[PDB]
């Protein structure tokens, strides 16, 4: 099986270099080196990633998309950046202004078929493709408009491979942004339509995650985004590997995701202890639930205590009992019996890989699907009309050939995407 | 890509110098290096012959340097039309000659004093002819309106009424530093009752380094010059914001320079820091974009910034959720070798449209009547290829700019 | 079984450092270190007081909740300081006023969310919990205040899971503060409805008990508080181990306590001679009840003397005859029919555990439910109102958010207490 | 968690020199080292300089160096009102600024002297401005009241009975060091008929280092400053207890310094020793804060308080059980180098509420009077924008201080 990265705007794009980072040295990749890996099981499915040309360079399989040159000039000009061939830096030397519509349908609009042409020449590589991995930020234009077009377009390409989202949706206490819930609202919209898997990651409740679940005191962005790719490597990549029970893309899509929308879940790691002291151990298994399903620990804003769940998968990753693991679960579903929907028997879809994280002793990434991050789509929401009533900073819309029921559109689609969420929760 | 920028007036062309300098002097470029992007316009030789005669001389190419031995005038229409217009063309050619050369461009940085005679009359006309010769890029001005109480020219707003008409329709966004509210910050900010014109020159040669220079060089939040004017302007009108500054510390007095996010941008919104007389008053922001340059944490922002958006005392327009657009570069500033700037590792250049401005046009509105209602030094202009008309015309015009920034805001 | 101390206040916190000091001895814990335990059995029993991290870091499960930093940052930079996890550090750098309403209703109350939350990391821990040990001085803010209220929040939380009390009630003859019976009755009220076994100590009980018992001269507090410590060692801990007849918490608690209140012991240790000289060895069991059961050697500042008892609780814990224990405790039943109360036909509560105090032959606790302790009570309640009377030092509460009708509340309550305890001596 | 303080007035700003010398001494931290946290103001360009020219002259911002170059006025209507006034916006702005930049902060120790221009009046306005502006913290203000036999200034009642009244509804503690009964303190209890200014400094500057200093800093019984307020005040009335110390032994006379506690507790009762005439000579405590610092055993502590709550002929107010607040630190004091303080290992700056000052504020009341029943300076403070009102309405204010002080006590 294959799948094609996408690393779209400058934040999708950062992470890019934070997801590349990680997920190679999950498969002992050096910069142009090849494969050290410790193991030998490292190399049996990286296709997932790579390509081979030469029999050294297994290069990354990824886009990088974005409208402003020295964001991806300095993803290419530092680490790991020089193992991406040239051909994937669909770069836009244009005005990549912050304007949701900038990157849409005026500036990148253009660069899209300049990228459509690459996204199969990888997708045509080999074998058999399963989808594609999205990274971005609804909170730009080259994130939000610009990436939330190259789905929608890959969405009538291959309608039947796969579309995981990794989207950075607008952190509540502070926006890193003015617009935001424009561009956001905006690319929520395109979302809830196209890709049918999503995991929504935020910058404040990382760090918090990261200050508080790692007494880390400067959480730099690269720290948050390596938190993030490291869920995103415990997905994807792992799954294909062995295990007991063992999952992939699909079977996470199809076994949390009860109604079409597409569903956006909420990713939490596991052995999330802080470096010297912490190392604590505890991770016999209770440990890795314990963790996992507690309020703080979701890189989503939400709180899952405040809305039942539809879906979860705990994808274990690290040798452990069937019993151990398809045990605690129940437990899980029974001490909280009360926020866990009950017309699912069984929410919970158990997924156990082998071989951990390289230098952990046993890990697992979990995918939430609850119904909590209704009060998210919320948050956006409201930000929108608080500022679309007044048509805020609206003519850097609309004076880019944009429309005012556009705008209507999208809040009104997102906003019922609310709805129908709370449709579960009762 | 690339932004050209044309310094107009004797002024443009000192701050123009000025943010010259600022420029090869963190681009390891000494005093002959490449090639400016730029050109120069006087209808006085002398000024425009400072560059020719001092620093940054041969940095430039007597090519991109126009003057009209000719007379200058501290009049508009004479500027304007009259005289102005002779060189006009020949002023084009480069801006099209220059604008030829490169490669797929974004715009230009105009350089322009509001209340003079080949600054706001000229460019007027300058920018006039850009409008229509490249409708399809950015005119971001960036312009030095006159002192809320010290101007120099006695006629001062005769020239800027006349500039905003005349360019109003005609600009994408036009940033403006006040020359007063700027000795404030050489004086409360700084401490020096010794400012030359040379340092005012040094500081936009600051904020502005902060908008272009590092802005279209790589970082982790790139912003295109298009993107400003789109999360910029809320209007068509080419709307001015304001340029603001943060580390704007002392070079030998205080000391506290490491200064954390959490507080160079606090130090951003207090009135006492931003390059303009418009005190916020009571202007509510209408659109931010906080330009950050050095060491900075994204979260260190999207969070010293949260902490702002429940200031409340600090009221954004309603029609407006959130207006911040938060750009990010990575090089820190690069303060002169030894002028008074303290030289911090990290910088915020937060330049905003605000419902303050509704003052400061006013203000210089009001000026204009009390002497056009005696014509006072009307006649310079008449006999100068102008009318009671491009006057009383472009009062009407100004007046729907005092609605215009009254009705943008302070009603819900 | 398990338990989770709790070191409210400074002294309750200072406390915290010689419980822990001793305990961890008594468990061979070096200060992150592991089970140096110079025998096996000092291992499989210690849960009730760790956690398994690393697997040479058992740290202590207790909670440290103070509103001034200097103290848990003395208690953390000295000695065994650097065992407690930091999330155990429940801090209110505040100004941790001396006032029961600053560290109660308007200081503490916002420290005590981020509080429980951690009791409940701690509680949830595994196995199976008991109940909470609690340390503090009823006579200061985050002592009686802010620690009074941690329990009536544990107490709503686990109605099931015990609350002894250790509490330092202010000294007669000198009282190291000026509003004390203002923190104190206003705790005791919280106490004598919340926690069901509380174990009452006196700083010049102990000075006394320390100066003429142990011809000890410098009486420092570090001595006072390793006493104390000593005791509380033997109740819980203590039992936690095997023995001809072992008892625990509850037995402590469901022989000691005949009516509701909860009533309030006073702790007395066994062996309690000078170092050298006095090292008579008179220890074969007659000697540890001559102890015991004097006046003097109570921990408390009343005498028994003064007072029958209700119930009475010998924990020994070192190699003895079930016959020479429960032969000695009849006679003593028998000398002293007077004041021993009589329907109770069998007071004492003879405990045996085996192993004894590290480096001891013998010894044995002594917990005792006397009647005596009503003038105590009687002595904080008058302090009461001979300066309620005049409302003296009241402004700091009242201007602190308090009512007129709380401090009248507590003492009736408190006062009340007094009276029901009579009760009985008759 | 921290306190800034605003030290006002010249005497204010000698004895805050004073207090802050001694700090960095015992923090180690030499001339140049960190960054202090308070203000400095007056109206007397001269006094504030000389910590502008003497000794620690770079630990400071010529920042939080207010002055009014105009005329201080040993009148508190022209400190207070009319030129005070041009000041105080600078002055707060400092006390916002500094305010600001801090984390989670408790309040601001002010300094000043009861009976001067600048430190009666302006504070007045100052604690005035914060009252309103931070009325959720502490106000304590260390005030340096009236020689009861030996002022200086003519007028010092005018401008005490003044700086009273306005701040009296305003502070949260007033801690109050009579300058006289500091002196007996340097004859009697260290022997020098050689005090210069510079040394009841160092006295203050030792008992003020016994409250915040060593206080915010860790210990056995740690003492916030809103811990005082609640357990100091037992009504709203700015309550002004007093300031005591207990070693206050000479450091080359005798030499029986190993006093333990037992000793230098008792040493604080005597009325020889409280920074303050105004003797028990009737005042009945009504709630005392006994720091102590360096080698103490609590039970010392419980115990030798014990002893005194039995002395009985210490008669405390009635509605008081229970009034010792007893704060135990652990670093030992630190005296000068080589000054004239013993430096012993242990000692107790006790302050407490006394109905004493009944007295104290009674023979400084009956001064005022004397004067204004024959309006003596008082053309000095109308023609300062004042009136008979302020005057007469300030009597009237204390004259229920009078009471106030009465009725809480001597009564059951």
């Amino acid at each position: 099986r294959e799948i094609v990265h996408i690393q779209a705007g400058q934040c999708g794009n950062q992470i890019g270099a934070k997801f590349w980072e990680v997920i190679s040295d999950e498969h002992g990749i050096d910069p142009t080196g090849s494969y050290h890996g410790d193991s030998d099981l490292q190399l049996e499915r990286i296709n997932v990633y790579y390509n081979e040309a030469a029999g050294n360079k297994y290069v990354p399989r990824a886009i990088l998309v974005d409208l402003e040159p020295g964001t991806m000039d300095s993803v290419r000009s530092g680490p790991f950046g020089q193992i991406f061939r040239p051909d994937n830096f669909v770069f836009g030397q244009s005005g990549a202004g912050n304007n949701w519509a900038k990157g849409h349908y005026t500036e990148g609009a253009e660069l899209v078929d300049s990228v459509l042409d690459v996204v199969r020449k990888e997708s045509e590589s080999c074998d058999c493709l399963q989808g594609f991995q999205l990274t971005h930020s609804l909170g730009g234009g080259t994130g939000s408009g610009m990436g939330t077009l190259l789905i929608s377009k890959i969405r009538e390409e291959y309608p039947d491979r796969i579309m995981n989202t990794f989207s950075v949706v607008p952190s509540p206490k502070v926006s890193d942004t003015v617009v935001e819930p424009y561009n956001a609202t905006l690319s929520v919209h395109q979302l809830v339509e196209n890709t049918d898997e999503t995991y929504c990651i935020d910058n404040e409740a990382l760090y918090d995650i990261c200050f508080r679940t790692l007494k880390l005191t400067t959480p730099t962005y690269g720290d948050l985004n390596h938190l993030v790719s490291a869920t995103m490597s415990g997905v994807t990549t792992c799954l294909r590997f062995p295990g007991q029970l063992n999952a992939d893309l699909r079977k996470l899509a199809v076994n949390m995701v009860p109604f079409p929308r597409l569903h956006f879940f909420m990713p939490g790691f596991a052995p999330l202890t802080s470096r010297g002291s912490q190392q604590y151990r505890a991770l016999t298994v209770p440990e890795l639930t314990q963790q996992m399903f507690d309020a703080k620990n979701m890189m989503a804003a939400c709180d899952p205590r405040h809305g039942r769940y539809l879906t979860v998968a705990a994808v274990f990753r690290g040798r452990m009992s069937m019993k151990e693991v398809d045990e605690q679960m129940l437990n899980v579903q029974n001490k909280n019996s009360s926020y866990f929907v009950e017309w699912i028997p069984n929410n919970v879809k158990t997924a156990v890989c082998d071989i951990p994280p390289r230098g952990l002793k046993m890990s697992a990434t979990f995918i939430g699907n609850s119904t909590a991050i209704q009060e998210l789509f919320k948050r956006i929401s409201e930000q929108f009309t608080a500022m679309f009533r007044r048509k805020a900073f609206l003519h850097w819309y609309t004076g880019e050939g944009m429309d005012e029921m556009e705008f209507t559109e999208a809040e009104s689609n997102m906003n019922d995407l609310v709805s129908e969420y709370q449709q579960y929760q009762d | 890509r690339e932004c050209i920028s044309i310094h107009v007036g004797q002024a443009g062309v000192q701050i123009g110098n000025a943010c010259w300098e600022l420029y090869c002097l963190e681009h390891g470029i000494q005093p002959d290096g490449h090639v400016p992007r730029a050109v120069f316009v006087d209808l006085e030789p002398t000024v425009i012959d400072e560059v020719r005669t001092g620093t940054y001389r041969q940095l430039f190419h007597p090519e991109q340097l126009i003057t009209g031995k000719e007379d200058a005038a501290n009049n508009y229409a004479r500027g304007h039309y009259t005289i102005g217009k002779e060189i006009i063309d020949l002023v084009l050619d480069r801006i099209r000659k220059l604008a030829d050369q490169c490669t797929g461009l974004q715009g230009f940085s105009v350089f322009h004093s509001f209340g003079g005679g080949t600054g706001s009359g000229f460019t007027s006309l300058l920018m006039e002819r850009l409008s229509v010769d490249y409708g399809k890029k950015s005119k971001l001005e960036f312009s030095i309106y006159p002192a809320p109480q010290v101007s120099t020219a006695v006629v001062e707003p005769y020239n800027s009424i006349l500039t905003t008409h005349t360019t109003l329709e005609h600009s994408d966004c036009a940033f403006m530093v006040d020359n007063e509210a700027i000795y404030d910050i050489c004086r409360r900010n700084l401490d020096i009752e010794r400012p030359t014109y040379t340092n005012l020159n040094r500081l936009i040669g600051q904020i502005v380094s902060s908008i272009t220079a590092s802005l279209r060089f790589d970082g982790a939040l790139n912003v295109d010059l298009t993107e400003f004017q789109t999360n910029l302007v809320p209007y068509p009108r080419g709307h001015f914001p304001l340029a603001t500054y943060a580390p704007v510390i002392s070079a030998e007095k205080a000391y506290h320079e490491q200064l954390s996010v959490a507080e160079i941008t606090n130090a951003c919104f207090e009135p006492a820091n931003q390059m303009v007389k418009c005190d916020p008053r009571h202007g509510k922001y209408m659109a931010c974009c906080l330009l950050y340059r050095g060491d900075v944490v994204p979260k260190d922002v999207n969070a010293a910034i949260a902490t702002i958006k429940t200031k409340r005392t600090i009221q954004f327009v309603d029609w407006c959720p959130t207006g911040f657009k938060v750009g990010i570069n990575y090089e820190p500033p690069t303060v002169v070798p030894g002028g008074d700037l303290a030289k911090v590792q990290r910088a915020v250049c937060m330049l905003s449209n605000t419902t303050a401005i509704a003052e400061a046009w006013a203000r210089l509105d009001h000026k204009f009547d009390l002497m056009y209602a005696k014509r006072a030094f009307v006649h310079w202009y008449v006999g100068e290829g102008m009318e009671e008309g491009e006057f009383s015309e472009a009062r009407e015009d100004m007046a729907a700019l005092e609605k215009d920034y009254e009705e943008v805001g302070v009603d819900s």
